[PDB]
Formats: C-alpha cells, structure tokens, sequence
RNA sequence: UAAAUAUAGUUUAAAAACAUCAGAUUGUGAAUCUGACAACAGAGGCUUACGACCCCUUAUUUACC
C-alpha cells in the first residue's frame, strides 16, 4: 500500500516514527485524515516503545540482580495465600452488593462522541472506578446501561477483561437507565448541573456518564438528562474548595472515589479530598 | 510576562529559521466615513498596523484581531482620522503589558505624545519610540519598512508613504535527495551542514562541491506592497514624480505584490493618478479603501440593535449603513484579506456577512422572548393612552454607555440631546462618538451635525473627551456641504483642555478655530463673572440651545470634574452627571429635574471598589435621583463587565431604566420605560444568569 | 473583552515514583512472576526535527478605573 513507504521515508526523516509497527497500527493511522493526525498518533506509538523497552532494560536488570543475592545467600497460623483470600472476600462482597448495594449507573451513551483515543481511556478509567468499588468496605451495585454488545466500548471491555468480563459482580445491559429505574429517584451527576448538591441522600440513583471528553463538549450529558424529565446535580467543588487551575469535570475513579466517601459517612473534607491537589489552592 | 517576547529572545539573532511561513495582508477599516482607513498586517513573527484612526481598537477588539502583538503602528499622515483613536490605542497596550511599541510616520509624532500625556497622564510602563520618516529603513524578522515622505505643493502638507519589502524565505530541504546523492542525514551528520544548504552557501563535502540552491525548492524573492494615501488633489503630482516609487513600478526585478490605496474617489479619477497606477504593472493588484466602500464593521452593534428593535421600534431604531475606470481595483471590505506568502490571492473568507433576518429567529427562539415581547406589545399598543401628550422633543440619544474602553456592544460615554429639530447638543464626546452618530443617522448625520449647538465635556478622562476632534473636522465638512457658514463651536470643559487643545493645535494640525471654549468653572452657580468675551459666549450658549438655564458644578470625581444641569424656557429639567460618587451638590443643583442621567458603573456589593475607582453603585445611583426628586432617571456609564445589561438591583422602581447604544428616549417615553425590563431579561437571559454568578463566587472569594 | 494557565489515576521534575486491570493454591521478599494499559486540554498548521514556534475552540483563574 501507499501508506507503508509513507512511513518509511518519515523513518528516514526522523519524524520519531517507532521501529516495529503492527499492520493493525498502520490502519489507524490510515483514518487520520491530516498529517499532524499522523504526526500526533505516531509520537504516541513512539513514546510506546519507548516506556516498553526502557521498562525491559530496567526489568532485565531486576531478574539479574535477584538472582544473583539468591546464590550469595516455624510454627504459622496461616499460610500465605492472602491475594486469593482477598479476591474471594470481594467477590463476597460484590455478590451482596447485587442484591442489597445502592445501584450506581454509568452511561454508555456517549459512543458517538469518543474518539479512539477517548474510548479507550474511557475504558481505563471504568476498569479503575469498578476496581475502587470491589475493594470498599461497602461497594455500588455500578450498572452498566445503554452498552450495546456490539459497540467499541463493549468490545473494548472485553479485551481489557478478557476470561473476567463475564464474572464481574455488575450488571451490564442495553436498556436506558430509565427503564430500570423511577425517573424520580435518578439524579444525573454533571458539573454543568444548576444545582449543587449538597447531601448525599441513600435513597436516590445516581447517573455517571462514561464519557472521556478530551475534546471538551460542555453540555453533553446535561442534554441527555434534558432529554428526558431526569433531575441534575453537581459537585459543591466551588463551595468548599478554592478551585485555581484546570476543569471542573472529574475523572470517573475521582468520581466513585468522591461518592463512596460520602456513602460511608464522610464529609466534604474526607470526600473531597480525591479531587486533584493540583486543581486547587486548599480547602475550606 | 508576555509569550511572543519570549520566543522572540528564543530566537536569538532570527536564528533557527529564515522568513515567516505565512504573511497576509488584511483590511480591519474598509475607509467608510464613520470607520475612517486602517490596514492591518499579519505575520509570523511579528504584527503591524497602519493608519490607526478613531475606532480602529474597538474593530480589532471585535474582530479577534490580537492587540498585545503588535509591534509598529505606521501611520501615513499626522491627521485625526489618521491619529486620531491613537491615544486609546497606547492604554491598551500598556493594559495588556507590551514593553515597547514604536510608531513611524510624520516627525510631528514625538510632538503628538507629549501632547496626549496632558489628559492620559504618564504613559509609564511601555516604552513608545517615536520613529520618523527620516530614521534609517526599519529591519524586522519579516519585512522592511520604506518611509517615503511626501509634500504637497507643525506641518499640514506632509504625507508619508510606505513601501515595505518581505524578506526573502529559504526553501524546503529535500531529505530524500541529499541522501541518495550520498549525504548522510542523522545525528550530528546532518546538523552542521544542513543549515549551509538552507542558506544558499555552496558546501564541499567529501571532495564534492554541491550547491545550495540546487537541492532546495526556489527561494520566495519576498513579495513588497504599497500603503499611499492621497488625501485631495495636491498630493497626485508629487506622489506620481516621486523618486522612490519609480525603482518599484517599472523595472521587473522588482515587482509589487499589491498597493493600498487611501485616496477619496475624486482623486482616482484624475488622469495623473491613472497613469501611475498603471505603471505599477498588471501584476500588481491594487485595494481602494475610501467612503464608496459598503460594509457593516460593528456587526455585534447591528445584531443587538435588531434584536433590540423588536421590542420597541422607537425606542430602539435600526442602524443606516451611511465609475468606470481604465486600472482594475478591489474596493476594500472589512476583514478582507490578500495574501503574500506563500501564496498571492484574494482571501474572501473571512468577510462578514450582515444578514438581520438571522438577528431577528435567533432572538424569537429564545424561550420567553417572543412571549414576554407580544404580552407588553398588547398591553402597550392597546393600552390606555397617556392624559398629557408631551412633545417629541426634547429626545435623548445614548450614543455610548462604556466606561473606559468601547467594546463590542458599549461604546464610551456619549450622549445627543435634540433640544429642537433645528438645534442639538452633545454631552459627552468619547473616542468613537461620530461613527455612533453617522451609524445612528446615516445620510442624516450631516443635518444633525449642523444642528449641533453645544458641547460639553465632564472631565478630563479619556472616555470622555477624545472623540471632540473627529466631531470638529466632520462638522466642518458637514457645514460646508449645507452651505452654512463656519462658526466655531461652543464647549463646555475644564480650563485645563485647553492645554491639549492648544498642544495639538502648535505641533499636530490646527482645530482651535472650530472651537470658542467656554470654561466649566464661571457656568457654576454664584461664579466670579469672567471676562466680558467669556460673558457674551455663555449668553450665545443660552440663546443658541434655546436654554433658560445652563449649571454646573463640582462633582465628587478627579479634580477639575464637572456635572450639569439644562433647563429649557418650557420647564423641563435635564440633568447630566459625568463620573461622579454620591454628590450633595449634584442634588441641590438639579432638584426638581425631569430627566437625570446619573452613572451607574458598579453593582450592589462593589462599594469599595466604587470609592478607590471614584464611581456610584448601580443602587448608589438611584437613590441620588430619589434625594434629588427627579421625575425619571437614566443610568448609564456602565462598566465593562456589564457588556448587554446591568444587574437589576431590586429598588428599581417606574422611574428608573437602563441605556442603551442607540436608544432614543423622550419625556413621553417615561411611562412604557417600566414595563421594557422582562422582555429585556428575556433577551439577555443568557448574560443575566452569567452575571450574579461571579458575584455569588465574588462573595465566597472575598469571604475565604 | 484581555492577559497568564490546562498532566483524564495522582505527584515530581523537565522521564521516573506511587497506583490500576488479567492470570497465580504464593512455605511466609508474593517486598514476586507472566501479561494488559502508557497520548502533559482539543483541533489545524509549520519544520530535517523540537515538548519549540503560529493561528482556532473549549475550560480555569484574575483584570476590565
Ligand atoms: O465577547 C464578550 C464580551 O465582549 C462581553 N462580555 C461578556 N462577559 C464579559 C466580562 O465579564 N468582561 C468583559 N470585559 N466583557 C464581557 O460579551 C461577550 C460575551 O460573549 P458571548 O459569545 O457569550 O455572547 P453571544 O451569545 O451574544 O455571542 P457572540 O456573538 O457575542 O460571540
Ligand atoms: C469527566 S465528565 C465528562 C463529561 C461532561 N459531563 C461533559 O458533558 O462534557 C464524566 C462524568 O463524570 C461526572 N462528573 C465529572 N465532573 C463532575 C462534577 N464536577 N460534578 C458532578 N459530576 C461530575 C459527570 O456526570 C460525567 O458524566
Ligand atoms: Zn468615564
Ligand atoms: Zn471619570
């Protein structure tokens, strides 16, 4: 194809092209439309390899150096077994929260507005806010809505998951948070939200959209909660913290984090200190 | 700091790279009557603007043209619509942290300054070096400056002339063949001799001798344009003999990209001026700005205007917009731009479009806007008709209601008020104030310069005062077309204008023979009578505006500030207050009145800030009208921050309103005033839900 | 409107540290092993390159006499 010598000469330009490139990656960079698109997706692979190999040249060195203090050099109660005791009490944990836990809703209706680079930290970020709740004292019942099977997030899951994607203790389906639950009882978190929510009530569903905007869309997920008769809130970020530098739209692992402080009794102070320290100057 | 000089310093001595990749030339005054000429000049590296007139900051500010870059202001004749604005143009400067910004031009520059620092003050914090025509050719990182000074058959028959000269851009580096031809590329193979090919300098590599020339794409020679201007008649015979012109236009070595022309149309016409226009070569596009040029610059002004004019139609009137020939020419249009590098085009893109039907839907579709607008329509236009039907005179304009600077939507402060049909007055004469004026009437502006009786100038500062000049100028002209015989004008205004005046008068271009200034200090209540010249001014001011009284007195602003107070033979009172605290005197003068029109700068909870600032609070302002017991009050004079619309306070009650630019409010009025607000809140429902935001985050951050 | 800023797990400084996911029946350095994910707001440009340089959008914080 066109696009391979493409590449190349750019090796020989210098245009910090990686080495080795899969044809799966060559593809991607055949939808960028605009070089800097190439140039920007490139610079990504590049840095890649880079973190790779500077991670192999550093773990090499591990496995030498254990090794070598190898050759150079009871009565127990229980044995060492303690991260598979751990995953066991979760999954406990998990079971119960299914049937008992407070639902929390994450929406994956925001597919339309990701691109490749967004849907996949999206993912991460999901993945990151699902491992926090495993390991609270009392975790969500996060519900997975609007994820169609065949979506890029659904299939991203997948692989990021793999074998555990269908025994993790949530539910996931295709129906709209509405059909699950009274709209009454379903409060739409957003940072555009006019009101500002200042009580974590436990009687209430609250709404996460699964939406990574790199590319700010203000307004997104106050639409989708216009849409339908679906109240909105906000974090109270303004009124107790002296907010200086940055946006206002947590990532999704700050936002779980945030809720199940204030589901375990915390106050604003413990809650929110998940928020970036950078992003403000203190709190009061 | 500020960014662009840090990269500049990167730079070093313009190393690293050769010439801006792209330079455009676009037009931010397409050089109609209200607008004036102005050009400006975008490059890489570095920003110029030419002919900054009167207005020329607020079309940048509007037009997302970036002021904190700019480096030289030429400008091509020292005359207001060509200076004149210029003073605002330093302070944003400053404001925005430039160290240094030099001007070319007329020697009379360095006299022009002085003159502006005795109302501007001190103009520490930038460094404005002054550079005539005379200095040696200016060498920038992109371009050359050739300053032609020109004299027709202080000094008024001076026009300078500007041939620049794009520098010439090394060319693109082929990688591909200098590494087949066997030149390594790579590490520090590449670096030493890399820039030697990209400099046009022969190397020897290996015994081989390549040149430079050959393994690069053809250097761009640097494409040179014109900026003339040709202010009457007398300028086309030594502009045509010229020396320096002639080494641009006939020979081929050197062609010209394009040529500004600022001429009037009667000039173009002339047969000398044809012929050296056509001696520049047909590849030479050539860009007329001058008054044939329609276009609409203030957009943001025309949009609320028409937004605004579904409310009320008097109230809020819509804005008037004011030959074959042998050698081809664009007429010019704001935000027209031509292209010099890499490509030599017409850019039309990014011209504007005035379309109001737009205007007009975006404001319907709001969601209380059309609702509110028919409930007041049927409740007003079907309503009970008043008892009394007081006159349509006398109607007040609010051509301006800025603060310090003119924005998109508030000009400075400037108000008309039409004391008859045959006679009108000015009470305030900020930069920009004619354009508002020709904007307002158009074809028209020229009948209402001519009833123009008075001025008056509240203080000294700079969103006061600046616009009297372009008023003179265009009232002379405008007079001249009716036929009147000149008369100089009556103004009302501190002793101490007479020092600019007088400044500008000696070293820049003479206007005090349009003006028979009458000091604010003797028009005072119980004042030493003046000399008897002085004396038989005031008694023209009285018999001209038809006026039984005309006060003033001292109000609580800088020193030397002064209010006012007109009272007509009728009976109706109009009471003007300029910047001003809370003042018991302004009340005592002005009990009684009909119409007061008080500032109202700041809002509720800004008191210190009014006090430091030596301003009134939007509530401080009302309850000045209620002490002084006046039968309606105006505010205007809003700050900055308040763009559309004030906060509404809740002691707004039926006798106290808002201004506008371009609203017209007679005494008659003063009834529906009260029930304009909820179809202006709708209207502005956006902006109002913006604004107590930071005053609610106002109050969290002072508490903290 | 203008000027400085913007790390999508979090900090540091101009690439690391601590975290995250999958697998592990671990003899108590599992204090590990084999994998997954590594985008300093976004987009479009310039250049042999540069995180440089240059426009545009959103967002944050100040100022708007
Ligand atoms: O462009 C701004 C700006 O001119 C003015 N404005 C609004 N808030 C402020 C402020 O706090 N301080 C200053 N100096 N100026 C302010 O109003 C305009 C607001 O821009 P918007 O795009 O939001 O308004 P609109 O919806 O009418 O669209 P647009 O045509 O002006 O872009
Ligand atoms: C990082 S935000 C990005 C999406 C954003 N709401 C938008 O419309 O562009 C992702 C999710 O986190 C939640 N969120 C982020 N910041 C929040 C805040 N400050 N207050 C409440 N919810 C917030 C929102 O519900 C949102 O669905
Ligand atoms: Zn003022
Ligand atoms: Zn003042």
């Amino acid at each position: 194809a066109a696009t391979r010598e493409f590449i190349e000469m750019w090796r020989l330009l210098g245009r910090e092209v990686p080495e080795h490139i899969t044809e799966e990656e060559l593809k991607t960079l055949m939808e960028c439309v605009s070089n800097t698109a190439k140039k920007k997706y490139l610079k990504y692979l590049y840095t890649k390899e880079k973190v790779k190999k500077a991670r192999q040249i550093k773990k090499e060195m591990k496995a030498a150096a254990r090794e070598e203090a190898k050759n150079i050099k009871k009565n127990f109660l229980f044995l060492r077994l303690w991260d598979r005791n751990m995953d066991i009490a979760m999954g406990w944990k998990g079971a119960q929260a299914m049937q008992f836990g407070q639902p929390l809703v994450f929406d994956m209706a925001y597919e339309n507005y990701m691109k490749r680079k967004e849907l996949q930290n999206t993912v991460s970020q999901l993945l990151e806010s699902e491992g926090w709740n495993r390991r609270n004292v009392d975790p969500f019942h996060i519900y997975f809505c609007n994820l169609k099977i065949d979506g890029a997030l659904h299939r991203e899951l997948v692989k990021r998951y793999q074998e555990k994607w269908d025994k993790l203790l949530l539910t996931s389906t295709e129906k709209s948070h509405v059909d699950l639950f009274p709209k009454d009882s379903i409060i739409y978190l957003t940072a555009d939200s006019p009101n500002v929510m200042t009580t974590f009530r436990h009687d209430k569903v609250y709404v996460i959209g699964s939406f990574v905007d790199k590319s700010m869309q203000p307004g997104t997920s106050l639409a989708k909660a216009k849409r339908l008769n679906l109240a909105t809130e906000c974090l109270p970020l303004d009124k107790y913290l002296q907010w200086e530098i940055g946006n206002k739209n947590l990532t999704l692992d700050q936002m779980i984090r945030i809720l199940l402080c204030l589901k375990n009794n915390g106050n604003w102070q413990e809650a929110l200190q998940f928020v970036p320290k950078r992003k403000h100057t203190g709190f009061l | 700091p500020l960014r662009h000089l840090r990269t500049r310093e990167k730079r070093g001595p313009s190393g690293c790279s050769g010439g801006p990749n792209t330079v455009y030339l676009q037009v931010v005054a397409a050089g109609s009557r209200d607008s004036g000429a102005a050009l400006y000049v975008f490059s890489e590296f570095n920003r110029y603007l030419f002919n900054c007139g009167e207005g020329v900051q607020r079309l940048m500010q509007e037009h997302k043209l970036k002021v904190a870059r700019l480096d030289n202001i030429f400008l091509t004749r020292m005359h207001w619509s060509n200076v004149g604005g210029l003073s605002g143009m330093i302070l944003t400067l400053k404001e925005t942290g430039l160290p240094k910004c030099v001007l070319s031009g007329p020697p009379q520059l360095e006299k022009y300054l002085e003159a502006i620092k005795i109302f501007s003050g001190p103009l520490k914090g930038i460094e404005l070096a002054v550079r005539p025509h005379s200095a040696p050719e200016y060498e920038d990182e992109t371009m050359t400056v050739y300053q032609i000074p020109i004299h027709s058959e202080r000094d008024s028959s001076l026009v300078v002339a500007f041939i620049c000269k794009l520098h010439l851009k090394r060319g693109n580096f082929l990688v591909l063949k200098a590494k087949e031809m066997g030149l390594p590329v790579g590490t520090a193979a590449i670096a030493p001799i890399i820039a030697a090919v990209k400099d046009g300098k022969s190397i020897t590599h290996e015994g081989r001798e390549i040149l430079a020339e050959e393994l690069c794409t053809p250097p761009d020679p640097g494409a040179a344009f014109v900026v003339v201007e040709c202010p009457d008649e007398s300028f086309i015979q030594p502009i045509c003999e010229n020396a320096t012109f002639q080494r641009y236009q006939g020979k081929a070595d050197a062609p010209v990209a394009l040529v500004v022309h600022m001429a009037p149309a009667s000039v173009l016409v002339d047969s000398r001026y044809q012929q050296w226009m056509e001696r520049f070569g047909p590849d030479t596009q050539h860009l007329v700005l001058n008054e044939n040029c329609a276009s609409v610059h203030n957009l943001r002004s025309h949009k609320i205007q028409t937004q605004l004019n579904l409310i009320h139609p008097d109230i809020f009137p819509l804005l008037t917009s004011f030959p074959t020939l042998s050698v081809p020419m664009v007429q010019g249009e704001c935000l027209l731009k031509y292209q010099l590098r890499p490509r030599r085009e017409w850019q039309r893109d990014a011209i504007i479009t005035c379309n109001p039907e737009e205007f007009i839907v975006e404001a319907l579709q709001l969601p209380n806007f059309q609702q509110s607008v028919q409930e007041y329509r049927r409740s007003a236009q079907d309503g009970p008709a008043p008892a009394e039907k007081r006159s349509q005179y006398p109607e007040i304009i609010f051509l301006g209601t800025g603060s310090a600077i003119p924005m998109k939507i508030r000009n400075v402060s400037a108000t008309l008020v039409n004391i008859s049909p045959d006679t009108s007055l000015l009470l305030d004469c900020g930069e920009g104030t004619f354009g508002q004026l020709c904007r307002h009437y158009g074809d028209q502006v020229d009948r209402v310069l001519g009833t123009l009786a008075a001025v008056f100038v509240s203080h000294l500062h700079a969103d006061h005062h600046t616009g009297l000049p372009s008023i003179l100028l265009q009232r002379e002209r405008a007079l001249a077309s009716l036929g009147k015989p000149l008369h100089p004008l009556l103004v009302v205004a501190p002793n101490q204008l007479k020092a600019w005046l007088q400044q500008y008068h000696n070293q820049c271009q003479e206007v005090l023979h349009h003006i028979s200034m009458i000091p604010a200090k003797c028009l005072q209540e119980g004042a030493e009578i003046s000399s008897p010249a002085v004396e038989r001014l005031i008694s023209s001011l009285l018999r001209t505006c038809d006026l039984e009284e005309f006060q003033t007195c001292l109000v609580r602003h800088c020193k030397h500030a002064f209010g006012c107070a007109l009272v007509h033979t009728s009976g109706w009172k109009v009471v003007y207050s300029g910047d001003t605290m809370p003042c018991e005197a302004l009340v005592r003068m002005g009990k009684d009145a009909t119409l007061l029109i008080h500032e109202a700068t700041l809002e509720d909870g800004l008191e210190e800030e009014a006090v430091e600032k030596t301003h009134s609070t939007t509530s401080q302002a009302i309850s000045v009208g209620m002490r002084m017991n006046a039968e309606f009050i105006m505010l205007n004079h809003f700050s900055q921050r308040y763009a559309k619309v004030p906060l509404f306070s809740p002691n707004f009650s039926e006798k106290v309103g808002v201004a506008f630019d371009h609203m017209k409010v007679c005494f008659g009025d003063f009834p529906t005033m009260p029930k304009l607000i909820p179809p202006l809140k709708a209207l502005f429902a956006g902006d109002i839900e913006e604004m107590e935001e930071r005053r609610e985050k106002r109050e969290l951050r002072q508490v903290r």
